[PDB]
């Protein structure tokens, strides 16, 4: 995540090729992997809780490096982690329940700014 | 551009909504006084009877596949 | 090599099998009425 947020920031405005085709190829592998409970264990959601924020830094400084040329790929990619909500919901004590429901709704709400910028 | 041209013309309401409903002949000559061309009222009717105008995978897939794929005065115009 | 470990960082296919967590929270029972080998593991005073 770091590597990668200092190289979008580096390159910023002035577009390329080559970092345009590392980014595509990184977030076509890191996607599928996205908001995926499957196996409900705390080790692996917290690892792919960082999953979701490196996905969100991939597509940001993929957006960063891009920025004010609307490409396609950058469009594709940014319009498919802005729809379909994912998680636990859908395919892929009463204040406890409030504060689950809390945790996935601010996970919702961190994953939406990030494609939305 | 053409409908004050048709409110001009009386009998143009009458026949357009029996041309609608598809009346027959019979009942159009018996209150209109004149002639109608019954070729012309069965092109109508056909023009306007013309009506020319496993479950898991498939969502990783079809979310691929349909959200990465790039596909590069009122409505009033049904 | 390059891809192979971001194969293993990320694996896309290789983890997800169908995707059907019930999620609900786990409830674990406390009762010391009941003898088992499981609930003498986690209590202790007999």
């Amino acid at each position: 995540a770091g590597r990668i947020l200092a190289m979008g920031i580096r390159f910023a405005s002035t577009g390329n090729l080559k970092i345009r085709n590392i980014l595509l190829s990184l977030v076509d592998k890191f996607l599928p992997l996205y908001q995926y409970p499957g196996k409900q264990n705390l080790d692996f959601r917290l690892t792919i809780s960082v999953i979701n924020v490196l996905t969100n830094v991939i597509v940001v400084s993929l957006s960063m490096v891009m920025c004010a040329s609307g490409d396609l790929e950058v469009l594709r990619r940014v319009k498919y982690l802005h729809e379909v909500a994912s998680g636990p919901y859908s395919d892929l004590s009463d204040p406890t329940a409030y504060l689950e429901d809390k945790k996935d709704i601010d996970d919702h709400y961190g994953k939406f700014i990030s494609t939305n910028l | 551009f053409v409908k004050p041209y048709f409110q001009e013309r009386k009998h143009l309401v009458n026949v357009l909504l029996y041309a609608m409903l598809d009346l027959p002949e019979e009942e159009l000559k018996e209150k209109i006084n004149f002639n109608v061309d019954m070729k012309a009222l069965l092109s109508l009717v056909d023009t306007l009877h013309d009506s020319d105008i496993i479950r898991h995978a498939m969502l990783y897939e079809h979310i691929l596949n349909y959200y990465i794929a790039w596909v590069p005065k009122s409505s009033y115009i049904k | 090599g390059i891809n192979k470990v971001l194969d293993h960082l990320a694996p896309s296919e290789l983890i997800k099998p169908v995707k059907s967590c019930h999620n609900k929270p786990s409830v674990l029972v406390l009762d010391d009425r009941i003898v088992d080998a499981a609930t003498k593991d986690l209590y202790v005073n007999g």
